[PDB]
């Protein structure tokens, strides 16, 4: 993915 | 993930249609 | 729930925009 | 809420 952590979805 | 997301989201549009059987 | 989904699919459709920057 | 048990979400 980004570099940025995961999302809610 | 988000990418297999971008073929189910599009679908998925018809099952929240069958959830709220067509009354938003 | 679906009734809270009902709202936040609809609003959802920018977030799925900006992980794939709209290069659907 | 349905009869139905929970879906996948």
């Amino acid at each position: 993915g980004p570099s940025q952590p995961t999302y809610p979805g | 993930p988000v990418e297999d997301l971008i073929r189910f989201y599009n679908d998925l549009q018809q099952y929240l249609n069958v959830v709220t059987r067509h009354r938003y």
